[PDB]
C-alpha cells in the first residue's frame, strides 16, 4: 500500500511538539515523517525497497477543522482539514516524478530530477555538451506518479443563510487518486497551497493567487 | 534622504491620539477595549466609527474624508503602533482600519471622478460574489540579470514589477521573478452591485460597478443583499483598445534610435515605453453593512437565542409583547395587508407561508419538506398581483418575477469564469436570492414550459443543479413559493374543476400546499367596500393605514420566530388523524364534487 | 483672471502646436485665419453689447433691451455657482458674421479665445466673486447639418449641431488628466499634465537622481469624467433609400450623466475624425477613420414638442406675465375643450379622442404609496383606440408621437418582447457586451404608442401586462436581473377582429383582446363609423379643404405649468362621487358581451379626474372632474348605443 | 505495451506525418537529408547551425535550415478518441478516454462506433517541454 | 535587418555587409609627435603623443 496512516491525536498524545509543528510547516514536517516510516519499514521489512521506494504518511483526525468558506491567506502553506462534496474529478494522469531528460543534440540522458508541485523542472546545460540547447523528456527512463485534480464544494446542507457553496481544487498523488468520485462526501486534509504558477500577472485584472489543496489524506463518509 | 508626507504623517499621529484617548459614555477609551479583541488571529480589521472621530476632531475627520486613499497607510499604521505596545502581537500582522457611519451616502452616479481617493458610502445592491482569493498587496522581487533583490514594491491593484533594478549599473525592467514566500497578502474578494431601483433615472439601466472587500470585509456582502459600501472610488489600469488611440504615457528623455534601430514601430514603442492609460472606476470598501438592518445590536449560525442577543431590549420586549398577544394571528393579517379589503383566507394563507414548517430529513435519506407553496388563482383585477407585491416589498429575501420576462437560466442559476483565476462563479437567480424566503412568480400560467420544469425542480427537491460551462454544482433552493395564475379564458368558471381552469402542469399543482380561488362575484356590497377602501387610499395616503404592528416589527418578529422548530404532541397526533379522516370524507360519493381532491 | 483656476476642456479635444504665422514678408494661427487678438477684442464686443432686436419670451431674466443680454448671463454666472455660459451661435452670426464663420470653422482655437475674453469681461466687474473653476463658454444652436451623412472630409474638427435620441448612454471612464509620480528611493513626488494627449514620465527624479525610479501612482493623480453616448440621429433631410444613423458622442465632465437614453437632443460639438487600430494590442491604424462628435453643449428645448422632465423641474421655466396668462386661461369655462381643439388640428372632430389624449398628456397623480405596502400606483393614462379602418387612428398616434419628448413608435409584428424590454449587444467601440433598452424603456417617462395592436402576436402582448400595471420590467435573464422602469402611457391602436366592425357581433366578441388586457386600458374609444352621409359631407369638405389651403407655446407652456406644480387630490365629495360611480359602472358592465368593470376601472376613473382636475389647474378634484371621467368612460365604448344584450347601432 | 478495450468514439482525418525529413540551408543551399523522425506525437527541432564549413568564405546565418517539402518521407496518421466500454464503467461514474494514434496501415482500421481492443505503447507527447495554471509536471497521454 | 515589413518572412541575425563601392571614404593619415627636444626636463624620457 505505500502509505502509512497515522493518527493525529495519538501523535499528539506520545509527542506534542512534531504534532505541534505538524501543521505550521507541513511540506518539511511530511518530508521527514515520510523518510523516518521508510527507515521502520525498511527496518521491519528489508525486501520492501523493490516494492515501493517511498512510504506516504497520512496524518488523520487533525482538529484543525476549517470549512471552505473560511479558508484565508492566513492559512497558507499549512496543513488543513476540510470537508466537502466532490463536484468533478478528472482521470488519473500520469506526472513526473523523477524526469529523465535527453539531450537531444548528443542524446545524453540527463539524471533524473525531482518534479516539484511547484514549477517545472527545466535542465539546464547538458552534462557532456553543455548545450543550453532543448531537451526532451526520456519517457522510458522516466518515472512518472498518478496525479488526479478533484473539485470539492461545500455540502449544501453546511451552506445555510442563503449564499452560495464555495469550492476548492484539491490534487491527490499517487495513493489518493481515484479514492474520491464525483457525488461522494469527503473529509480532505492537506496544505492549502498558493505558490505553483497561478498569480495572474497577465494583467487581467487584481494581483491575486489561485490557490489549492495538496491533499495528504482522504477519508469518505459512508459504508464500504 | 526620505520626503515625508506632512499631512499623512500628522494625520498619523492625530489619528493614535483618537484611538488612545476618545472614551464613551462611559467614560472608558472604547477602542482600546475594541483593539483588545484584536490580538486574535483572523481579526485584523478594527472598526472606528466617523461619528466619534468627527466629535474628537473635526479637522481630522475633514482631513481623512478628503484624502482618505493617501492617508489610510498611515491610520492602518496608527493602528498598527496602538495594538503594539498594548500587546503581544505576530510582528509581521497587518492591521487595517474600517471606518462606519459616514453622516452624507452619495448615489451611484454621483461616483464621479471627483470623488476618486475619498471616503464616500454608496448603496447598492449586491449582483454577485467572488471567491476569496490572497491578493499580494507588495512583492518582493529578484533581479535576474544581477540577482538583487528589490524588497516591498507596492502592487497598486495589478501586478507591478518593479520599475528598474536597485543596481544603477543594471538597469532591468523587465526580467524578475517574484519571492512568493517573502511577499505579503490580503484577503480579496470582487463583488458586483448595482444601483438600486430607487435611484434609477428615467429609460436607464441599473448601473453596476466592481467593489473590492478587503481582510476581515471580506465575506460580508452575499448576493441579493442591498448593502451599504463605505470606502473609496479608485482607478484601476484597464485594457480597453482598438477605439482611438489616446492617453499615452512615454518617457520624457529624449532619444532617438540609430540607422537600424529607428525608434519606429514595435521598437520604438517598446523602447520609447509608451503605454495606453486606460482606468476604469472600482469601489474599494472597507466597511460593509445593510442598508436597512434588521436589528441594532449585531450581525455565523442562527439560533433563536443568537437572535435574541442580536437585538436591542427595546426590540425584544416587541417581540415578546407580540408573541405573547392574544389575537395576533388577525393582528399580523390587518398589519400586513393594511390596503386589501376582503380575501381574509388569502391573507392568512401568505402569513402562514411567510413563516412555514419545519423541514425534516428521513432516516433512510428522503427530505421531508417544511415549506408552504400557495397559489393564487382568480379573476382579472382581484389583487392576486397586489398580494405578490405586498410580500415581496414586505419580506426580505424575496424575489418578483412575472411569467415570460424570465430565462431558465435567469430563474434557476447560471455559471461564469471567474477572470482573476481559475475558479468559476455561479450568477444567482431568482429561485436563489429567495433561499429562505419567497419568490412571488406572477403570471403563472403563462411562464414557458421550459421554465416550469426548473421551477418544478427546485419546488420539489429544493434544490438546482448546475453543469455547465466547466462546473458541477449542487446548490440549495429553499424558497417557497407564491404564485399567482390566470384561469382559461381569464375567468373562473365555476362548473369546472381546479384542473380543467389552469393550465399548470399536474406536478407543478401538486407542489402547492393551497390554491386560492379569488371568484370576482358581481355583489353590490362588496363593490362598495372595495370602493370606500380604494377611495379612501387614494384620499389619505399615508393615513388610513393603521396597522398594529410595524412592519420592520413584523420583520423581527418573523425572523425571530422562523428559529423555533415546532413538536408535535401525541394528542395533536390524534387529532391530526381525526382531522385527516374528515377532511379525506368530504371527497365520497353523493355530496357534491370539489374542486380538487384530498 | 482673478486667480481662479483655469480648468482644462477636453472637449474641445488635446491641445494643438498653435503657431503663430505672419501674412507678410497679420499674426493667424498657423492653418487658420484667426488672429487671438482680434477675436478676443471681436468677441468682448460681442459679449458687451448685444441685444436681441426680435426675442422677448422665456428669458424671466433677459430684460432683452439692456444693452447685453449676454452680461445679464454673466450676472446670473455671479449669482449661481456654475462657471458656464451658453452663447447662441445666431446671435454671433447676427452680431459679426466673419466671427461665427471662424467659430465653427476653428472652435478649438476659437472657444479658448472666448473663453479668455468672457473671464475677462467677467472679472472685470465681479471681482471678488469665487467660481470653482473660470468660465468655459458653449457655443449651441450652430446652422444645423439636417443630415449628417452629408458631413465630408472638410468638415473634419469644425462645430456642427445635430438632433436625435439617445439611444444608450455609457458607464462613466476616467480620463486622465494629470500624472501623479512617487519614487520607488526617495518617495520624492511630481505631477505632469496630458499634452497633446500624452504623460512624459519624469525617468530621473529631481531629488535623488536615480534613473526609472518614478512610478506612476493612479489613485494620486487628478481624472476627468467621460462618456459615450448612442444617438439615433434624426435628419431633416431624408434622401430615397437611406438608412437610420446612429452617431457616436463623447460628453466630457459636467454633460457627462445629462441626457438619458429615449431623450431627444439638439448636440453641438466637433466633428471628430479618429484613427482605428487594426487589433486592440498593436498600433497599426486603418486609413479609412471613424467619426464621433466631441459634444459641447445639449439643447433639450423644441419647438415642436413638449416641455422635458428635465426643463419642467426647472423652477425659472416661466415668466410671472406667463404665468399669469396661463391661470388666466384655467379659469375660461372651456379651456378643457380648447385645450383638446388644440391637438392633432388637422383632424376632422375626435372631439373625445382628443380630449381623452388631452388628459393623457396630462396625466394623474403620482402617488407615494411606499408606506402603505401596496406597491406602485400607475398614474400614466392608457388608450386604446378600436375601430374600423380609416378612421385616422394612425394619423392620432403618428401626431402625438411627434409631439412628446419621450416617445416611441411601435407597429404590429415589427417588434419583440426583449425588442421592447431589453437585450445584449457588443458595444463595436470596446469590444464589450453593454445592455441595450428597448422601446417600453426608452419611453420610460412619456407615451408608447403601438398601432396595430391587434396584429400583433401574444408573446410580445405579455409584455404589456407587467408595463401597463405596474410600471417596471423586471427581467430574470442569464446574468442580468433588475427591474427597469417603464412608467409608459400607452396609446394603443387596433383594428376589431374582421378588420371591419360587424353589428352582428357583441363589443367583446369585436375588439378580440384578452379581456384581463383590456381591463389595464382606462379609456377605450371605439372609432366605428356611421354610415351617415352628413358625416360624409362634412369629412370630404374638411379632407379636401386640406388640399389647397390656440397656439402651440402656449398649450406647451400650460402642459408644463400643470405639470410642475397641479397636484391634485381627491376631495370629499368628489370621493362619494367615484364610489356611486364604480358602483354605477360595475352594474351597467356586467351586462352580455359588454367591456366589464373591474376595481382597476375605479382607478381609471381616479386617474382621469386627477387629470381632468389637472386641467382646470385645480389642484383639488372636484365632483365636476369625476363627472368628466365618467362621460368620457361612457363615451368611449358608446355605452349610450350599446344595449344590455347584444352590440351597438349609430350616433 | 498495453492492451486496453474501448469503443472509437471519434476518427480524426487521415494526415501526413514525415518519418524521414530533409532541409536545406537558406545561404549556401546544401541539403541535411534523411533526418529520421521520432513515431509517435514527438516532434523535431531542427539544427540552429548550418554543418558546412568553408573558413575562407564566410557563415551561414544562425537558424538556416528550411524543409523541403518534396524531399520529405510521409506516412498515414489518424488520431483516434477511445472511450471505457459502456459496460466497464462503474456505476455512477463518467467514463473515461483514451486519446489514440495510428500509423500507415492502422489508419481506417476502425470507425466511430467499433468496440475495440488496442495495443499500444502507453506515451506521453513530447513536443518540447513548453506550452505553459494548476497541473504541473502533467502531458498529455496517448496509446 | 530593419526592412521586415516588404514580407512576412524574416531575414537573419547579422544580415548586413559593408557595401565597399557606395561608402564615402576621406584621407587618413597617423602622426608620431615627440616631445620638443628644448622642452623636455634635464633627465627625462620624451613624452609622445
Ligand atoms: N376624422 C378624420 N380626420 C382627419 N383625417 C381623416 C379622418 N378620417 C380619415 N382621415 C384620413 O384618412 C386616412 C386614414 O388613415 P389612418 O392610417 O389615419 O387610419 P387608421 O385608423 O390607422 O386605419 P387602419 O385601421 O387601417 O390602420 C388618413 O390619411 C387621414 O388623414
Ligand atoms: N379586494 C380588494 N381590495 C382592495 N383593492 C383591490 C381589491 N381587489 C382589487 N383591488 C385593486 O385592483 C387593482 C388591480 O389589482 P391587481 O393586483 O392588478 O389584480 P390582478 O393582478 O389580480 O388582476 C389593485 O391596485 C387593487 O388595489
Ligand atoms: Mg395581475
Ligand atoms: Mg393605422
Ligand atoms: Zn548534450
Ligand atoms: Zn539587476
Ligand atoms: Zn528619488
Ligand atoms: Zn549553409
Amino acid at each position: 500500500r505505500e502509505s502509512l496512516v497515522v493518527n493525529y491525536e495519538d501523535l499528539a498524545a506520545r509527542e506534542h511538539v512534531l504534532a505541534y509543528f505538524l501543521p505550521e510547516a507541513p511540506a518539511e514536517l511530511l518530508q521527514i515523517f515520510d523518510e523516518a516510516a521508510l527507515e521502520v519499514v525498511l527496518a521491519m521489512y528489508p525486501k520492501y525497497d523493490r516494492i515501493t521506494n517511498h512510504i506516504h504518511v497520512r496524518i488523520s483526525h487533525l482538529p484543525l477543522v476549517e470549512e471552505l468558506r473560511s479558508l484565508r491567506q492566513l492559512h497558507l502553506n499549512q496543513l488543513i482539514r476540510t470537508s466537502g462534496v466532490v463536484t468533478s474529478c478528472t482521470g488519473v494522469l500520469p506526472q513526473l516524478s523523477m524526469v529523465k531528460y535527453n539531450c537531444n543534440k548528443c542524446n545524453f540522458v540527463l539524471g533524473p530530477f525531482c518534479q516539484s508541485q511547484n514549477q517545472e523542472v527545466k535542465p539546464g546545460s547538458c552534462p557532456e555538451c553543455q548545450s543550453a540547447g532543448p531537451f526532451e523528456v526520456n519517457m522510458e527512463e522516466t518515472i512518472y506518479q498518478n496525479y488526479q485534480r478533484i473539485r470539492i464544494q461545500e455540502s449544501p446542507g453546511k451552506v445555510a443563510a442563503g449564499r452560495l457553496p464555495r469550492s476548492k481544487d484539491a490534487i491527490l498523488l499517487a495513493d489518493l487518486v481515484d479514492s474520491c468520485k464525483p457525488g461522494d462526501e469527503i473529509e480532505l486534509t492537506g496544505i492549502y497551497h498558493n505558490n505553483y504558477d497561478g498569480s495572474l500577472n497577465t494583467a487581467n485584472g487584481f494581483p491575486v493567487f489561485a490557490t489549492v489543496i495538496l491533499a495528504n489524506h482522504v477519508a469518505k463518509k459512508d459504508n464500504k | 534622504l526620505e520626503v515625508r508626507d506632512e499631512v499623512a504623517e500628522k494625520c498619523q499621529k492625530l489619528f493614535l491620539d483618537f484611538l488612545e484617548e476618545f472614551q464613551s459614555s462611559d467614560g472608558e477609551i472604547k477602542y482600546l477595549q475594541l483593539a483588545e479583541e484584536l490580538i486574535r488571529p483572523e481579526r485584523n480589521t478594527l472598526v472606528v466609527s466617523f461619528v466619534d472621530l468627527e466629535q474628537f476632531n473635526q479637522q481630522l475627520s475633514t482631513t481623512i474624508q478628503e484624502e482618505f486613499y493617501r492617508v489610510y497607510p498611515y491610520l492602518c499604521r496608527a493602528l498598527k503602533t496602538f495594538v503594539k505596545d498594548r500587546k503581544e502581537i505576530p510582528l509581521a500582522k497587518d492591521f487595517y482600519v474600517a471606518f462606519q457611519d459616514l453622516p452624507t451616502r452619495h448615489k451611484i452616479r454621483e461616483l464621479t471622478s471627483s470623488r476618486i481617493g475619498l471616503l464616500t458610502r454608496i448603496s447598492g445592491q449586491v449582483v454577485r460574489t467572488h471567491p476569496v482569493h490572497p491578493e499580494l498587496v507588495s512583492g518582493t522581487f529578484l533581479c535576474l540579470d544581477c540577482q538583487t533583490v528589490i524588497r516591498d514594491v507596492e502592487q497598486q491593484f495589478k501586478y507591478t514589477q518593479p520599475n528598474i533594478c536597485r543596481n544603477p549599473v543594471c538597469a532591468n525592467r523587465r526580467r524578475f521573478l517574484l519571492d512568493t514566500n517573502k511577499s505579503r497578502f490580503v484577503d480579496f474578494q470582487k463583488v458586483r452591485i448595482q444601483e438600486t431601483q430607487a435611484e434609477l433615472p428615467r429609460g436607464s439601466i441599473p448601473r453596476s460597478l466592481e467593489v473590492i472587500l478587503r481582510a476581515e470585509a471580506v465575506e460580508s456582502a452575499q448576493a441579493g443583499d442591498k448593502c451599504d459600501f463605505t470606502g473609496t472610488l479608485i482607478v484601476v489600469p484597464d485594457v480597453s483598445k482598438l477605439s482611438t488611440p489616446g492617453a499615452r504615457a512615454e518617457t520624457n528623455s529624449r532619444v532617438s534610435g540609430v540607422d537600424g534601430y529607428e525608434t519606429e514601430g514595435i521598437r520604438g514603442l517598446r523602447a520609447l515605453g509608451v503605454r495606453d492609460l486606460s482606468y476604469r472606476l472600482v469601489f474599494l470598501a472597507c466597511c460593509v453593512a445593510p442598508t436597512n438592518p434588521r436589528f441594532g445590536g449585531k450581525e455565523e449560525e442562527q439560533t433563536a437565542e443568537s437572535i435574541k442577543n442580536q437585538m436591542t431590549v427595546k426590540e425584544w420586549e416587541k417581540v415578546f409583547e407580540m408573541s405573547q398577544d392574544k389575537n395576533l394571528y388577525h393582528n399580523l393579517c390587518t398589519s400586513l395587508f393594511p390596503t386589501i379589503h376582503g380575501n381574509d383566507e388569502v391573507k392568512r394563507g401568505v402569513l402562514l407561508m411567510l413563516f412555514g414548517g419545519v423541514p425534516k430529513t428521513t432516516g433512510e435519506g428522503t427530505s421531508l419538506r417544511g415549506d408552504i407553496n400557495v397559489c393564487i388563482v382568480g379573476d382579472p383585477s382581484t389583487a392576486k398581483s397586489q398580494f405578490l407585491k405586498h410580500v415581496e416589498e414586505f419580506s426580505p429575501r424575496a424575489v418578483y418575477t412575472s411569467g415570460k420576462a424570465s430565462s431558465a437560466a435567469g430563474l434557476t442559476a447560471a455559471v461564469v469564469r471567474d477572470e482573476e483565476s481559475h475558479e468559476f462563479v455561479i450568477e444567482a437567480g431568482a429561485l436563489m436570492l429567495a433561499d429562505n424566503g419567497v419568490c412571488c412568480i406572477d403570471e403563472f400560467d403563462k411562464m414557458d414550459v421550459r421554465d416550469q420544469v426548473a421551477i418544478h425542480e427546485a419546488m420539489e427537491q429544493q434544490t438546482i443543479s448546475i453543469t455547465k460551462a466547466g462546473v458541477k454544482a449542487t446548490l440549495n433552493a429553499r424558497t417557497s413559493i407564491l404564485a399567482a395564475a390566470n384561469p382559461i379564458s381569464g375567468h373562473y368558471d365555476r362548473s369546472k374543476s381546479l384542473k380543467q381552469n389552469i393550465n399548470l402542469s399536474a406536478p407543478i399543482m401538486s407542489r402547492f400546499d393551497l390554491f386560492f380561488i379569488l371568484v370576482d362575484e358581481c355583489n353590490e356590497v362588496t363593490d362598495y367596500a372595495i370602493a370606500r377602501r380604494i377611495v379612501d387610499l387614494h384620499s389619505r395616503i399615508e393615513e388610513s393605514i393603521d396597522r398594529v404592528y410595524s412592519l420592520d416589527d413584523i420583520r423581527r418578529y418573523l425572523l425571530f420566530a422562523r428559529q423555533f422548530k415546532p413538536k408535535i404532541s401525541k394528542e395533536s397526533e390524534d387529532f391530526i388523524v381525526e382531522q385527516y379522516k374528515h377532511l379525506r370524507q368530504r371527497d365520497g360519493s353523493g355530496v357534491t364534487k370539489s374542486s380538487w381532491r384530498i | 483672471v482673478r486667480g481662479t483656476p483655469v480648468r482644462q476642456r477636453p472637449d474641445l479635444g488635446s491641445a494643438q502646436k498653435g503657431l503663430q504665422v505672419d501674412l507678410q514678408s497679420k499674426l493667424v494661427i498657423w492653418g487658420t485665419d484667426v488672429n487671438v487678438a482680434a477675436c478676443k477684442e471681436n468677441f468682448q464686443r460681442f459679449l458687451q453689447r448685444f441685444i436681441d432686436p426680435l426675442a422677448k419670451e422665456e428669458e424671466n431674466v433677459g430684460i432683452d433691451i439692456t444693452e447685453p443680454l449676454y452680461m445679464q448671463r454673466l450676472g446670473e454666472i455671479n449669482v449661481i455657482g456654475e462657471p458656464f455660459l451658453n452663447v447662441n451661435c445666431e446671435h454671433i452670426k447676427s452680431f459679426d458674421k466673419n466671427l461665427y464663420r471662424q467659430l465653427i470653422s476653428y472652435p478649438q482655437e476659437v472657444i479658448p479665445t472666448f473663453d479668455m475674453a468672457v473671464n475677462e469681461i467677467f472679472f472685470d466687474r465681479y471681482p471678488d466673486s469665487i467660481l470653482e473653476h473660470q468660465i468655459q463658454v458653449r457655443p449651441f444652436n450652430a446652422l444645423k447639418t439636417k443630415n449628417m451623412r452629408n458631413l465630408n472630409p472638410e468638415d473634419i474638427d469644425q462645430l456642427i449641431t445635430i438632433s436625435g435620441m439617445v439611444i444608450r448612454t455609457s458607464q462613466l471612464i476616467p480620463e486622465m488628466q494629470e500624472a501623479f509620480f512617487q519614487c520607488q528611493v526617495c518617495a520624492h513626488t511630481t505631477r505632469v499634465e496630458m499634452d497633446r494627449g500624452r504623460i512624459a514620465e519624469p525617468s530621473v527624479c529631481g531629488r535623488c537622481h536615480t534613473t526609472h525610479s518614478m512610478a506612476l501612482i493612479h489613485n494620486r493623480s487628478l481624472f476627468s469624467d467621460k462618456q459615450m453616448i448612442k444617438l439615433q440621429e434624426s435628419p431633416e433631410d431624408m434622401p430615397a433609400g437611406q438608412t437610420p444613423h446612429t452617431v457616436i458622442l463623447f460628453a466630457h465632465n459636467d454633460l457627462v450623466d445629462k441626457v438619458q437614453p429615449g431623450d431627444r437632443v439638439n448636440v453641438t460639438g466637433i466633428y471628430r475624425a479618429v484613427p482605428i487600430r487594426v487589433n486592440p494590442r498593436v498600433s497599426n491604424v486603418k486609413s479609412v477613420y471613424k467619426t464621433h462628435i466631441d459634444v459641447i453643449h445639449y439643447r433639450k428645448t423644441d419647438a415642436k414638442r413638449l416641455h422635458g422632465l428635465d426643463e419642467e423641474a426647472e423652477q425659472k421655466l416661466f415668466s410671472e406675465k406667463r404665468v399669469e396668462l396661463l391661470k388666466e386661461l384655467s379659469r375660461k369655462p372651456d379651456i378643457y375643450e380648447r385645450l383638446a381643439s388644440a391637438l392633432a388640428p388637422s383632424i376632422y372632430e375626435h372631439e373625445d379622442i382628443k380630449k381623452g389624449i388631452l388628459l393623457q398628456l396630462f396625466g394623474g397623480t403620482r402617488k407615494d404609496f411606499s408606506h402603505t405596502g401596496r406597491g406602485k400606483f400607475r398614474a400614466e393614462i392608457n388608450i386604446l383606440l378600436c375601430g374600423d379602418p380609416g378612421t385616422s387612428k394612425s394619423q392620432l398616434l403618428q401626431y402625438v408621437y411627434n409631439l412628446v419628448p419621450r416617445g416611441q413608435y411601435t407597429s404590429g409584428k415589427g417588434s419583440s418582447a426583449v425588442g421592447l424590454t431589453a437585450y445584449v449587444m457588443k458595444d463595436p467601440e470596446t469590444r464589450q457586451l453593454v445592455l441595450q433598452t428597448g422601446a417600453l424603456v426608452l419611453s420610460d417617462n412619456g407615451i408608447c404608442c403601438i398601432d396595430e395592436f391587434d396584429k400583433m402576436n401574444e408573446s410580445t402582448r405579455s409584455v404589456l401586462h407587467e408595463v401597463m400595471e405596474q410600471q417596471t420590467l423586471s427581467i430574470a435573464k442569464a446574468g442580468i436581473i433588475c427591474q427597469l422602469n417603464a412608467r409608459t402611457s400607452v396609446l394603443a391602436a387596433a383594428n376589431p377582429i374582421e378588420s371591419q366592425w360587424n353589428p352582428k357581433k357583441t363589443t367583446i366578441e369585436n375588439i378580440q383582446l384578452p379581456h384581463t388586457l383590456l381591463s389595464r386600458f382606462d379609456l377605450i374609444f371605439l372609432l366605428l363609423d356611421p354610415q351617415d352621409e352628413a358625416y360624409d359631407r362634412r369629412l370630404a369638405h374638411h379632407l379636401v379643404a386640406l388640399y389647397y389651403q390656440l397656439d402651440m407655446a402656449v398649450l406647451k407652456d400650460y402642459i408644463a405649468y400643470a405639470h410642475s406644480t397641479i397636484m391634485p387630490r381627491l376631495s370629499e365629495e368628489a370621493s362619494q362621487a367615484l364610489i356611486e360611480a364604480y358602483v354605477d359602472m360595475r352594474k351597467i358592465g356586467s351586462s352580455r358581451g359588454m367591456v366589464s368593470a373591474y376595481p382597476r376601472q375605479l382607478e381609471s376613473l381616479i386617474r382621469l379626474a386627477e387629470a381632468h382636475a389637472k386641467v382646470r389647474l385645480s389642484n383639488k378634484v372636484e365632483a365636476i372632474d369625476v363627472e368628466e371621467a365618467k362621460r368620457l368612460h361612457r363615451e368611449a365604448l358608446k355605452q349610450s348605443a350599446t344595449d344590455p344584450r347584444t352590440g351597438i347601432v349609430d350616433i | 505495451l498495453v492492451k486496453i478495450p474501448g469503443i472509437i468514439i471519434a476518427a480524426s482525418a487521415v494526415r501526413a506525418k514525415a518519418t524521414r525529413i530533409s532541409i536545406q540551408c537558406r545561404s549556401c543551399r546544401n541539403t541535411l537529408t534523411n533526418i529520421a523522425m521520432r513515431p509517435g506525437l514527438e516532434g523535431y527541432a531542427l539544427p540552429r547551425k548550418c554543418n558546412t564549413d568553408q573558413a575562407g568564405r564566410p557563415k551561414c546565418p544562425l537558424d538556416p535550415y528550411f524543409i523541403m517539402p518534396d524531399k520529405c518521407k510521409c506516412v498515414d496518421f489518424q488520431t483516434l478518441k477511445l472511450q471505457e466500454l459502456p459496460d466497464a464503467v462503474p456505476h455512477g461514474e463518467m467514463p473515461r478516454h483514451m486519446q489514440l494514434y495510428c500509423d500507415r496501415y492502422l489508419c481506417d482500421k476502425v470507425v466511430p462506433g467499433n468496440r475495440v481492443t488496442i495495443m499500444g505503447i502507453y506515451s506521453i507527447k513530447k513536443f518540447g517541454l513548453t506550452t505553459s495554471r494548476v497541473g504541473v509536471g502533467i502531458r498529455s497521454s496517448y496509446i
